[PDB]
């Protein structure tokens, strides 16, 4: 998620 | 042949790691159907964490995603908040967000993060002293960061249950129109508490960041909310699976548990082992090439994504011995939890003070504290960070 994609992370 | 990563490497990643990492010191996988570069050695992780060749670069990873799906205008303030923040950009830019970032704590701000921590664990304990059983993660260990941060930051206490459950939610989102919708609410947010700093700063670290300069130069409203954003999720549910997956190893192993309790001088030394042993990260983020890259002696081509096993690393027996075992005892020094490099986790004091005053004041309290399951009952999360369903605990 943090460099912008779903599936967590972030 | 690309080793497919899957559902199993997801819920239990270490023995994957343990016969990929003496096969080479990196492996090329493929992961969510995405070919990617798995840095598995302890040496090799340093050297890559270091390495500029590895990019942080979401606009590239992007555009290279696209490709393995075979598909192919205006980013919404979701979109920009979830990528634009320290962890998204290389330097010079990164250097200049996190000299602003770290203007932004005042001397105040760091002395009441312990009194702080001590009194919100306090008052989690009290809450569910005289219960039999509970969910330590429901109960104690999401809680307790998710106050801690909120506090820190300056998100309204009538706030903070609702931030959370939005984390877990983009957590949780499958598609993008989805995260992007969680995120736009985030962001939303966000610009209303920045606007009421800007108009009244308070002692909390939203004000610090606005007021931060050098010289004229200033985080911008977009960089702001970024930040915030990527300060409030970064520790939120680390620092929970990291006392949760802690707090197993700990009872999992009741002789420790028992030590700890009677000699707090381990309590440092347990702390840094459960980041070795079972940190709530296995993985850092995703990087890209642009150039071919030298790691481990594997050569890496050009528009590659890079992934760097800080799990694989810390279970590395050339760097820790015995590295399966979980021992409190051990020189626990030197492992990744936090990273290494550039990137090094900011928050890393902060991780570990709240984890030590946690683990710490729940064997004080609950002296009799055991699992309340038998361990083929517990269920690890379908996630990228590593972390129990949930910990029942009799408390005794
Ligand atoms: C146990 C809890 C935590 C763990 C395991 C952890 C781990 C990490 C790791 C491994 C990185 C490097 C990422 C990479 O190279 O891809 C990182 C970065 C970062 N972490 Fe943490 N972290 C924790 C808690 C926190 C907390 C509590 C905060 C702040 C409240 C925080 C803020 C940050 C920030 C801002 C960065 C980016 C720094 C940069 O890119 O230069 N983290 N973290």
């Amino acid at each position: 998620t943090x460099e912008g994609f779903p599936x967590g992370y972030x | 042949t690309p080793e497919v990563l899957g559902e199993d490497f997801i819920r239990d990643p270490y023995p994957v790691y343990a016969r990929l990492r003496e096969r080479a010191p990196v492996a090329h996988v493929v992961l969510g159907g995405a070919p990617m570069w798995l840095v598995l050695r302890h040496e090799a992780a340093r050297a890559a964490l270091t390495d500029p060749g590895l990019h942080k670069d979401p606009e590239r990873c992007a555009r290279l995603a696209a490709r393995h799906a075979g598909v192919d205008a205006e980013k919404s303030p979701g979109q920009r908040m979830l990528v634009e923040h320290m962890l998204g950009m290389d330097p010079p830019h990164h250097t200049r967000l996190r000299k602003l970032v770290a203007k932004a704590f005042t001397a105040r701000q760091i002395q009441a993060l312990r009194p702080r921590i001590e009194h919100t664990v306090g008052a989690l304990l009290d809450g569910i002293a005289g219960q039999g059983e509970v969910d330590l993660l429901k109960a104690f260990a999401f809680p307790l960061p998710l106050t801690v941060i909120s506090e820190m930051i300056g998100v309204p206490q009538a706030d903070q249950a609702a931030f959370g459950a939005w984390s877990n939610a983009l957590t949780v989102a499958v598609q993008p129109q989805e995260m992007h919708g969680i995120a736009d609410r985030m962001a939303e947010y966000l610009t209303g508490l920045i606007a009421a700093k800007r108009a009244a700063p308070d002692d909390d670290l939203i004000s610090g960041l606005i007021q931060a300069r050098d010289h004229e130069d200033r985080l911008s409203e977009n960089e702001l909310v970024s930040m915030v954003f990527q300060l409030l999720v970064a520790g939120y549910e680390t620092t929970a699976h990291l006392i949760g997956n802690g707090m197993l190893a700990l009872l999992r192993h009741p002789d420790q548990l028992a030590a700890l309790r009677a000699d707090r001088s381990l309590l440092r030394g347990a702390v840094e082992e459960i980041s070795r042993y079972d940190n709530s990260l296995h993985l850092n983020t995703l990087s890209v090439t642009s150039e071919p890259v030298r790691i481990g002696g594997v050569r890496i081509p050009a528009d590659a994504f890079v992934i760097v096993s800080l799990g694989a690393a810390n279970h590395d027996p050339e760097r820790f011995e015995d590295p399966e075992r979980f021992d409190i005892r051990r020189e626990a020094g030197g492992h990744l939890a936090f990273g290494h490099g550039i990137h090094h986790c900011m928050g890393a004091p902060l991780a570990r003070l709240q984890t030590e005053i946690a683990v710490g004041a729940l064997l004080d309290r609950f002296p009799r504290i055991e699992l309340a399951v038998a361990p083929a009952e517990l269920r690890r999360e379908m996630n990228l960070t590593r972390g129990l369903e949930s910990l029942p605990v009799r408390l005794g």
